[PDB]
C-alpha cells in the first residue's frame, strides 16, 4: 500500500473528528423495550409537526406553479374554441 | 484481525457494505443510490434474458418483441419489467439527484463524486434511448431520427456524422442493429462508472441532513442501513409490481405498438416522460444549433453548481430562502415537463420559454445571489457591531 | 387544439375486465370472434394471433382445428420442386384478407386497414375508443363539415374524416349462443375480443400480480418492523454533557 | 466559498448604517429563527462547513473546552435529528448564546492566507 | 404473534435457515392454492371453464 | 450530575410482565420476512429460468 | 505528495502500472498477462464492432457473417482478427499457464491468484466456444450439440437440462440466439474476473525466475517493464498480422464455411486446436459419464498443484528432475493434442489413453514424488552427517 491522499474521513479509532471529552452516552437493548416503542398516541402529534414546519416551502411554490399551469391552459382551450378563433388569428401570427 | 477484513475480496465487501462508518443522522433520502444499484441490476438481468429471444433486424425487430410478449415464457414479465423499471430507474435517479441539490452534496470535497454522477446520468439517457429504438415502433423510429439528427447541428461535418451514424440513407437496418449492440455495451459502462462513483463516495463518506461533520457520531452500515435500505427496496418493488402487472403502459406511448414507418411521422409526438423537460427546453429555442446546445447545456450547467453555490454551509435544511427557490426549481422542472407533453401552441411556447429561463437562472443566478444574501443574513442576524 | 382535430373523448364504459381482479369475459371473447369472422375479417389482418392461442380461451381444441383448416397455407415443395397448399394447423397465424399492402388499398380507395392484433394498445383510450368509434358513426357530417369522396364522419376519430365506413348494422351477425345481435352488443364483444388479441396474458397477469403484491406488501410492513428493532438502541439512545476541569 | 472576510465587509457596513441596520436586522433576526437550528442545540458557528484548510486552521486553534462544547452540540444535533424531533424547548440555544465563537479564527486565518497569497505573487518594479 | 405460541416451537432462537426454506417451500403451495381459488371464484361465470359449461357444440 | 445517574427509559422499556416478548415478536418478524423473501427469491429465479423452456410457438410434435 | 498518487483514480493507475515494485530479474515469460489483457481488449473491441452487423437468427446467422466478410467495410479484417485473435489468446494463455507451472507460481502465497486464473481459463473456453457456435457452420452446429449434451451425463435431470438449454427439440434457433447473447455477456465476466486476478497479483507482487524473495531488489514498472512489455506486444501483433492477412484460416476448420445442417454430421470432426488435448482426454474414456468427468477433471486437477508440489523451493529453475518431467508434461500435452486430430483408429486410441494417464499422473504422482526425492537430494548432496 502506497501513500494515500488525505481527506476528511478515516476509519474507527481515527475517524477524523475532534477529541471527545465530557459527553456520556446511554442505551438499552432492542430486546429490552416495548415492541412498538412509541406508535400512534403522541408519535402522531409529530406527523403534523413534521408537516407544518415545511409545507409552506412546498405549497407556496407548488401553488405559484399550479395556478400558472391552469391559467394558460384555460387560455389555450379558449383560443382553440369557437368563441376564441378571433384572438387566435391575432395572437398566433 | 477478522477474515472479512483480511481477505483480498471480502475486505472490499466489508468496507463498503458492512463496516462502513455512516453519519448517524441520515434519512430515507439517502436510500436512493442503493435503490439505484438495484435498478441497474434489474435492467441488466431482464435485458440479457430477453436478448436471448430478440432480433435486431429491422423486419423481425418489432415482431420479436411481440414474440417476447406473446410466446416466451414469462416473457411479458420480462418486457413490462424492463420498461417500467427503466422509468423507476429515472424517477429514483431524479430523486437521488434532487437530494444532492437540496442538501448540497455536489459541494466539496464531493465534487468528483457529483461530476461522475453527471456522466452516469448522461450514460443512462444514452442507454435508455437506444433500448427504446430497439422496439422499433413509431416513437422509436422517429426518436432515433432526431437524436441521430442532433449531430447535424455540428458545423460542416455534421451531416456526414449523421450519415455514418445511420449507416446509410435513413434510420434504416444498419441502424437498429447498431442501436441493439450499443444498447448491450453501454450498461456495463454505467456499472464501470458506478464503481468510480462509489469510489469517490467512499473516501469522504456520505453527508447528512444537517450538512455538518459526520466524524463524531458514525455507525456501521451493517446492520442499520442494510436493514434500512431493505425498507425502501421492498417498497420500490411494490409500486413497480403495481405498474408491471396492473398498469404496464400507464407509462408508455401507444404510438409504439405501431410498427415504425419511415414515410409518416405521427402527429402526437410526446417522448418519454423522464425526457420531456428536455424536449421542452429544446423546443423553447427557435434556432437549430442554439436549441441543441441549450438542451445539452440543460445538463452540463449542473457542473457549475459547486461554484455558484456561494454559501458557507452545505444544505438548504437551515435555509428558508434557499428551500423556497429549491422547490421553485423542482416545480419549474415538472412544469417544463408538462410543457413537453402539450403542442407547440400558445401560451405554452411562451410558458415553455419562461421556465427554461427560470431553469438555468436557478443555477447561474438565483443560487449565487440568494446564497450570498443568505451569508449576510447569518452575520447581522446575530452579532453586535 | 380544436376539439375537431383532437376527436371527442370516448367515455368510461364499465367493462367486464376493468379492475385489478377481473378476468376477461371469455363468453364475450367468443362472440367477438364471430363478430370478427363475419364482419371485419373482410378487410383486416390479425397476423400476430395464432390458431392454437384461441383454444382454451374462446373455443375448444377441434373448434379451432375446424376454423384452422378452412384455409390453405403454403407448404414445402413436392419431390419435383413445385409448390403445394395444405390446410392449416393449430400452429398457424390467422391469415390476412389481402395478399399484400397494395390489394388492401385497392379494395379500399387506397386506405390501409390496420392489422387489429395490436389495436387495443396502439390507440389512446383503447377499449373505450374502440367501442366508441364503432358505435359513434352518427347519421350526418355535422352542419358545415364538408366530407371528401369516400370518407365518413366520426367524432371519436381525429378530424372525423375516417376512411372506414360504418359496419355495425343490427343483427348482420347471427349470434350463435342467441344474444341480441345489436350494434352495441356486436361491438362490445369484438372490443373484448380485440382486447384479448393485444393482451392475451391478461387474466394470468393480474393473477400473478395479485400474488406479487400481497407478498410484497407484507414484506414491506415486515421490513419496517424489523428496522425499528435494529435501530431501537440508536433511536432511544440518550446523551448527557458534563464540562471537564481545565487541565491538559 | 464566499469569504468571511467578505461577509465582514458587507455585514459590518450594514450594521453601522443606522439607515440600513434598521431595515435589515429585523429580517435577519426573523431569518435566524426560521432556520430551525437553535432548536437542535446548534449555535451558528457549528454549521459552518469544515472540509477546507482555513476551518482546520480554525479548529486546531479553537480553545480546548470550547471544542468539547462544539462537539456535544454537533452530536446532540445528529442524535436529535435522527430521532426526527426537536429538543426540549428549554435545551435550545438562546438568542444571546448564538455568538460567533469561531469567526475570529476563521477571520484570523483567512487574513493570514490572503497575506501569503499576496506575498507569493508580490512583483517588483525597478 | 403471541409469546407463548412462538416460543413453543422456537424457544428463544430465531428461525433457522433451513426451516425458513422449508416454510418457503410449503407457503408457496399453500398460497398459490388460496389466491388461485379466490380469483377463480371472484370471476365466476366469466372463466372459459364456466362458459365451456353452458356452451355446447 | 454524576455519571452513574441513569436517565429515564421507563417510557421505552416494557413493564416486567415478560423479558421475552421483545425477542419473540422480533423473531417472528425477522423470520416471516426471511420466509417470504426466500419464497419470492425462489419465484424470481423460477421465472427467468423458465424464460428458456421452449417458446410457446415451437412444440411442433408433427 | 504527487497528484497521480493522490487522486482517487490515478492512484490505482500508478500503483498497478507506474510505481509497482517488480522483481528486478523477471524475463520475457512474464510479459504474458500483459499480452493477455491485450487480447481480451482485441476480443471485445472487434466483437462489438462486428455485432453491429451480426444477426443471431438461425437463418441469417451463417450468412450475416458472410455479410461481415463480403460487405461491411474492413469487415473481413473484423472477422479474421476476432478469430485468429481468439487463437493467439489461447496460445498466450497456455504459455502464461505454462510459466506458472514451471516457476511454480501456483505456489503460496499465490494460490488464490492461481485458482482465479483457473476460473478465467474456464470462462475463456466457455466464451470462445459460444462465439464459434455463432458462425453456424458445420463444426458450429455439432460443436454446440455435444457441449449441450455433456449435461445429459448428469444423473436423472441431465436430459432435461439439455432440453431447456436447447430451448426445444434440437440445437435449433432459440439456441443460436442465446449462444449469441451469452457470448456478449461473458467476456465482461472475464474482465470482471481479470480484476480480482490482478488484485491477488497485487498484494504479493510478481515472482521471479529464481523463486527467491523480490523484496531486496525491486524496480518500478514504469518505465522498464512498460517498455519491456511493449516489445512482446508488437511482436504479438506481427505474427497476428501474419496470420490475419496471409494465413486467415491456417487455423480454422473448412467444415465451417459450410452452413450447419442438423441431419448430417461431417466425417472429419477435428475441433479447435486449443481444445484438442481435451477432446483426446474425453475420447480416451469408453464410458459416457466417466468420460465427461475426466474431461472436466483435466482442468480442475490444476487446483491440487499447490498441495502435491512437495518441494521446499518454488521453481524448476534449479531443478533438473523437475525440469525434465515438466517438459514431458508439456510434450505429452501437445501429443495428446495430435491424438485429438487423428481418427479413433489404432494405436492412436491406446496412445491417447497412455498420455491421458501421464497427464493426471504428472500432477497427482510424478510431481509430489519427484519433489520429495528432490528435497532429499538437496540435503545429503552437501551436509556431513
Ligand atoms: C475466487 C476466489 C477463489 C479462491 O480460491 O480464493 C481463496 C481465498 C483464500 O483466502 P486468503 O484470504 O487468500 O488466504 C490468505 C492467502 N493470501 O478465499 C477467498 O478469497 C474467499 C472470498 C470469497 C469471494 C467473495 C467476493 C464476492
Ligand atoms: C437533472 C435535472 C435537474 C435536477 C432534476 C431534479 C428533478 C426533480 C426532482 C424530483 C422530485 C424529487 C423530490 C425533491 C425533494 C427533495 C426532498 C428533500 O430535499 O427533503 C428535505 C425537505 C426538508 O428537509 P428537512 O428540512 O431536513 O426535514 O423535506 C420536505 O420539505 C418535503 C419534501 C416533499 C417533496
Ligand atoms: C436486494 C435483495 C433483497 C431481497 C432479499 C431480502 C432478504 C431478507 C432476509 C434477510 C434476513 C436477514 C437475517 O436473517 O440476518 C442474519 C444476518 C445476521 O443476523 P444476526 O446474527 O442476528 O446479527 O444478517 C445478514 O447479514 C443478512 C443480510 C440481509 C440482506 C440485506
Ligand atoms: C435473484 C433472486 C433475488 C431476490 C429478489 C427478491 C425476490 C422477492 C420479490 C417479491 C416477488 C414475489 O413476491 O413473487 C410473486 C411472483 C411469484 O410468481 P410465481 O412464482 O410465477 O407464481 O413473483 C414473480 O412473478 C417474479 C417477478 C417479481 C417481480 C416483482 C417486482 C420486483 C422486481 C425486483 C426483482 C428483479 C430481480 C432481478
Ligand atoms: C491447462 C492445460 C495444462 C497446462 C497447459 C500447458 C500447455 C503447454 C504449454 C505450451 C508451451 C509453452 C512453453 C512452455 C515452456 C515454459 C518456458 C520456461 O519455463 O522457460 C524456462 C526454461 C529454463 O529457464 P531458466 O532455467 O530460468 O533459463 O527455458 C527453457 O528451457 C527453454 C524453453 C523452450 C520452450
Ligand atoms: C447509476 C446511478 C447511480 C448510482 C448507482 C448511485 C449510487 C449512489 C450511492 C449508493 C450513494 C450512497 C447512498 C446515497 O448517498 O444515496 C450515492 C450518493 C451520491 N450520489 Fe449517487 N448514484 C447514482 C447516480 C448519481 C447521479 C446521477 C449523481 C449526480 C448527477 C450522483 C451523485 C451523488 C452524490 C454527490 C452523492 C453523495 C450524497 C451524500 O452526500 O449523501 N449520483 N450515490
Ligand atoms: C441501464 C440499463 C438499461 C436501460 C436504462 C434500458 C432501457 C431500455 C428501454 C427504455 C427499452 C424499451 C423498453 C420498451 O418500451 O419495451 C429497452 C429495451 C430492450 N432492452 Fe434494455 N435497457 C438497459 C439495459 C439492458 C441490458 C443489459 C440488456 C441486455 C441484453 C437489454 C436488452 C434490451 C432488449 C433486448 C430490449 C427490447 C425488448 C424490450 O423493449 O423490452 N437492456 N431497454
Ligand atoms: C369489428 C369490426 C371492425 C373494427 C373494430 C375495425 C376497426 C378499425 C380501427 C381501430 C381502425 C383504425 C383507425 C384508427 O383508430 O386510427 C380501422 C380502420 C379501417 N378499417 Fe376497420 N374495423 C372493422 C371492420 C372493417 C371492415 C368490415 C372494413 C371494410 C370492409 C374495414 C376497413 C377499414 C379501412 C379501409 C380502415 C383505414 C381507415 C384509416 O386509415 O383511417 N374495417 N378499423
Ligand atoms: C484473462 C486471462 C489472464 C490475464 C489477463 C492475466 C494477467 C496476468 C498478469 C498481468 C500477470 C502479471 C504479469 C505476469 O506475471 O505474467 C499475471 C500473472 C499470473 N497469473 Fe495471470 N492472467 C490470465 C490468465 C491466468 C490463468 C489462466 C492463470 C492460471 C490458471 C493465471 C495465474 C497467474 C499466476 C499464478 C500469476 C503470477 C505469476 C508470477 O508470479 O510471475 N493467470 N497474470
Ligand atoms: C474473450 C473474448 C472473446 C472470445 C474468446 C471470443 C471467441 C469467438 C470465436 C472463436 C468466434 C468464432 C470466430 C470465427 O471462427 O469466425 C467468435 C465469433 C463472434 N464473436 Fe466473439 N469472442 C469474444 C468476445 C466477443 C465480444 C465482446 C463480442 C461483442 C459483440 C463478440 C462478438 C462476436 C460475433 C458477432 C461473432 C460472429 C462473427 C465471427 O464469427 O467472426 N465476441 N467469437
Ligand atoms: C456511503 O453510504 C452508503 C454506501 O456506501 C452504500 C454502499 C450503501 C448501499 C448501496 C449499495 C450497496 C449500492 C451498490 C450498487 C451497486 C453494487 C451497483 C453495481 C451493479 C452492477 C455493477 C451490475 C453488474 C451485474 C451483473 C454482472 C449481473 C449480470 C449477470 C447475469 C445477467 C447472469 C444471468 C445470465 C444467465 C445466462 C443466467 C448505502 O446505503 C449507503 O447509505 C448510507
Ligand atoms: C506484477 O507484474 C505486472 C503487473 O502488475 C502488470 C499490471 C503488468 C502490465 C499488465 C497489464 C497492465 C495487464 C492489464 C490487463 C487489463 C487491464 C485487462 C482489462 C481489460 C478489460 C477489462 C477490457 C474492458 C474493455 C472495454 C470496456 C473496451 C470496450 C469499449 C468499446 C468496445 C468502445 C467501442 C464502441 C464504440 C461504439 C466506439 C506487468 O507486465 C507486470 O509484469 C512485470
Ligand atoms: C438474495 C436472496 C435471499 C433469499 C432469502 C434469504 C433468506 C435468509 C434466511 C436466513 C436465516 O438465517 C438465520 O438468521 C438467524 C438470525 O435471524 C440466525 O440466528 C442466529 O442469531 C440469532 C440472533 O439473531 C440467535 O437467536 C440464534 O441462536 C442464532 O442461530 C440463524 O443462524 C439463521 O438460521
Ligand atoms: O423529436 C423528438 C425529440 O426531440 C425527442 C427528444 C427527447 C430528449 C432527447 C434527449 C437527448 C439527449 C439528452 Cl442529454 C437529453 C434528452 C432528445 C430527443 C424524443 O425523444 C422524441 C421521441 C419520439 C419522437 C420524437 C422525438
Ligand atoms: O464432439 C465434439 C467435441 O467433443 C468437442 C469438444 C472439444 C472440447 C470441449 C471442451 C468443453 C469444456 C472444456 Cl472445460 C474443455 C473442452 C468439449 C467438446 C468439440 O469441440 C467439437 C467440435 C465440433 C464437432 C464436434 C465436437
Amino acid at each position: 500500500g502506497p501513500p494515500s491522499g488525505k481527506t476528511y474521513m478515516g476509519w474507527w479509532g481515527h475517524m477524523g473528528g475532534p477529541k471527545q471529552k465530557g459527553i456520556t452516552s446511554y442505551a438499552v437493548s432492542p430486546y429490552a423495550q416495548k415492541p412498538l416503542q412509541g406508535i400512534f398516541h403522541n408519535a402522531v402529534f409529530n406527523s403534523f409537526r413534521r408537516f407544518k414546519s415545511q409545507f409552506l416551502y412546498v405549497l407556496i411554490p407548488a401553488g405559484i406553479y399550479w395556478y400558472w399551469w391552469k391559467n394558460g391552459n384555460e387560455y389555450n382551450e379558449f383560443l382553440y374554441s369557437k368563441a376564441g378563433r378571433e384572438e387566435l388569428e391575432r395572437v398566433n401570427v | 484481525m477478522a477474515f472479512r477484513k483480511s481477505n483480498v475480496y471480502l475486505s472490499l465487501v466489508n468496507s463498503y457494505i458492512i463496516d462502513s462508518p455512516q453519519p448517524s443522522s441520515i434519512n430515507y433520502w439517502w436510500n436512493m443510490g442503493s435503490l439505484l444499484g438495484l435498478c441497474l441490476v434489474i435492467q441488466i438481468v431482464t435485458g440479457i434474458f430477453m436478448a436471448m429471444h430478440y432480433s435486431s433486424n429491422i423486419e423481425l425487430a418489432f415482431s420479436s418483441v411481440e414474440h417476447i410478449m406473446r410466446d416466451v415464457h414469462n416473457g411479458y414479465i420480462l418486457r413490462y419489467l424492463h420498461a417500467n423499471g427503466a422509468s423507476f430507474f429515472f424517477m429514483v435517479m431524479f430523486m437521488h439527484m434532487a437530494k444532492g441539490l437540496y442538501y448540497g452534496s455536489y459541494r466539496s470535497p464531493r465534487v468528483t463524486l457529483w461530476n461522475v454522477g453527471v456522466i452516469i446520468f448522461i450514460l443512462t439517457i444514452a442507454t435508455a434511448f437506444l433500448g427504446y429504438c430497439c422496439v422499433y415502433g413509431q416513437m422509436s423510429h422517429w426518436g432515433a431520427t432526431v437524436i441521430t439528427n442532433l449531430f447535424s447541428a455540428i458545423p460542416f461535418v455534421g451531416n456526414d456524422i449523421v450519415s455514418w451514424l445511420w449507416g446509410g440513407f435513413s434510420v434504416s437496418n444498419p441502424t437498429i442493429q447498431r442501436f441493439f449492440a450499443l444498447h448491450y455495451l453501454v450498461p456495463f459502462i454505467i456499472a464501470a462508472m458506478v464503481i468510480m462513483h462509489l469510489m469517490a463516495l467512499h473516501i469522504h463518506g456520505s453527508s447528512n441532513p444537517l450538512g455538518i461533520t459526520g466524524n463524531l457520531d458514525r455507525i456501521p452500515m451493517h446492520s442499520y442501513f442494510i436493514f434500512k435500505d431493505l425498507v425502501t427496496v421492498f417498497l420500490f418493488m411494490l409500486i413497480l409490481a403495481l405498474f408491471v402487472f396492473y398498469s404496464p403502459n400507464t407509462l408508455g406511448h401507444p404510438d409504439n405498438y405501431i410498427p415504425g414507418n419511415p414515410l409518416v411521422t405521427p402527429a402526437s409526438i410526446v417522448p418519454e416522460w423522464y425526457l420531456l423537460p428536455f424536449y421542452a427546453i429544446l423546443r423553447s429555442i427557435p434556432d437549430k444549433l442554439l436549441g441543441v446546445i441549450t438542451m445539452f447545456a440543460a445538463i452540463l450547467v449542473l457542473l457549475v453548481l459547486p461554484f455558484t453555490d456561494r454559501s458557507v454551509v452545505r444544505g438548504n435544511t437551515f435555509k428558508v430562502l434557499s428551500k423556497f427557490f429549491f422547490f421553485i426549481f423542482v416545480f419549474n422542472f415538472v412544469l417544463l415537463g408538462q410543457i413537453g407533453a402539450c403542442h407547440v401552441e400558445v401560451p405554452y411556447v411562451l410558458m415553455g420559454q419562461i421556465a427554461t429561463f427560470i431553469y438555468f437562472a436557478y443555477f447561474l443566478i438565483i443560487v449565487p445571489v440568494i446564497s450570498t444574501i443568505e451569508n449576510v443574513l447569518f452575520y447581522i442576524g446575530r452579532v453586535n457591531k | 387544439m380544436t376539439a375537431a382535430e383532437h376527436g371527442l373523448h370516448a367515455p368510461a364504459y364499465a367493462w367486464s375486465h376493468n379492475g385489478p381482479f377481473e378476468t376477461f369475459d371469455h363468453a364475450s371473447i367468443r362472440r367477438g370472434y364471430q363478430v370478427y369472422r363475419e364482419v371485419c375479417a373482410a378487410c383486416h389482418s390479425l397476423d400476430r394471433v395464432a390458431w392454437r392461442t384461441l383454444v382454451g380461451v374462446s373455443h375448444t381444441n377441434e373448434e379451432v382445428r375446424n376454423m384452422a383448416e378452412e384455409f390453405e397455407y403454403d407448404d414445402e415443395p413436392d419431390e419435383q420442386g413445385n409448390p403445394k397448399k395444405r390446410p392449416g394447423k393449430l400452429s398457424d397465424y390467422i391469415p390476412g384478407p389481402y395478399p399484400n399492402e397494395q390489394a388492401a388499398r385497392a379494395a379500399n380507395q387506397g386506405a390501409l386497414p390496420p392489422d387489429l392484433s395490436l389495436i387495443v394498445k396502439a390507440r389512446h383510450g383503447g377499449c373505450d375508443y374502440i367501442f366508441s368509434l364503432l358505435t359513434g358513426y352518427p347519421d350526418e357530417p355535422p352542419a358545415g363539415v364538408a366530407l371528401p369522396p369516400g370518407s365518413n364522419y366520426n367524432p371519436y376519430f381525429p378530424g372525423g374524416s375516417i376512411a372506414m365506413a360504418r359496419v355495425l348494422f343490427d343483427d348482420m351477425v347471427e349470434y350463435e349462443d342467441g344474444t341480441p345481435a345489436t350494434t352495441s352488443q356486436m361491438a362490445k364483444d369484438v372490443t373484448t375480443f380485440l382486447n384479448w388479441c393485444a393482451e392475451p396474458e391478461h387474466d394470468e397477469r393480474k393473477r400473478l400480480g395479485l400474488k406479487t403484491v400481497i407478498i410484497l406488501s407484507s414484506l414491506y410492513l415486515l421490513s419496517i418492523w424489523v428496522k425499528k428493532f435494529k435501530w431501537a438502541g440508536i433511536k432511544t439512545r440518550k446523551f448527557v454533557f458534563n464540562p471537564p476541569k481545565p487541565r491538559k | 466559498p464566499q469569504s468571511f472576510t467578505s461577509i465582514a465587509r458587507i455585514g459590518d457596513y450594514i450594521l453601522k448604517s443606522p439607515v440600513l441596520s434598521k431595515l435589515c436586522v429585523p429580517v435577519a433576526n426573523q431569518f435566524i429563527n426560521l432556520a430551525g437550528y437553535k432548536k437542535l442545540g446548534l449555535k451558528f458557528d457549528d454549521l459552518i462547513a469544515e472540509e477546507n484548510p482555513i476551518m482546520q486552521t480554525a479548529l486546531r486553534r479553537l480553545p480546548e473546552d470550547e471544542s468539547y462544547a462544539r462537539a456535544y452540540r454537533i452530536i446532540r444535533a445528529h442524535q436529535t435529528e435522527l430521532t426526527h424531533h426537536l429538543l426540549p424547548r428549554n435545551e435550545w440555544i438562546k438568542a444571546q448564546e448564538d455568538v460567533p465563537y469561531l469567526l475570529p479564527y476563521i477571520l484570523e486565518a483567512e487574513a493570514a492566507a490572503k497575506e501569503k497569497d499576496e506575498l507569493d505573487n508580490i512583483e517588483v518594479s525597478k | 404473534s403471541f409469546s407463548s405460541l412462538y416460543k413453543t416451537f422456537f424457544k428463544r432462537n430465531a428461525v433457522f435457515v433451513g426451516t425458513i426454506f422449508a416454510g418457503a417451500f410449503v407457503f408457496q403451495t399453500v398460497f398459490d392454492t388460496a389466491i388461485t381459488s379466490w380469483y377463480e371464484n371472484h370471476n365466476k361465470g366469466k372463466l372459459w371453464k364456466d362458459v365451456k359449461a353452458r356452451i355446447a357444440a | 450530575k454524576s455519571t452513574y445517574r441513569t436517565p429515564n427509559f421507563d417510557d421505552v422499556l416494557k413493564e416486567n410482565n415478560d423479558a421475552d416478548k421483545g425477542r419473540s415478536y422480533a423473531y417472528f418478524m425477522v423470520g416471516a420476512m426471511g420466509l417470504l423473501s426466500s419464497a419470492g427469491a425462489k419465484s424470481t429465479v423460477e421465472t427467468f429460468i423458465s424464460s428458456m423452456t421452449a417458446t410457446a410457438d415451437v412444440l411442433a410434435m408433427a
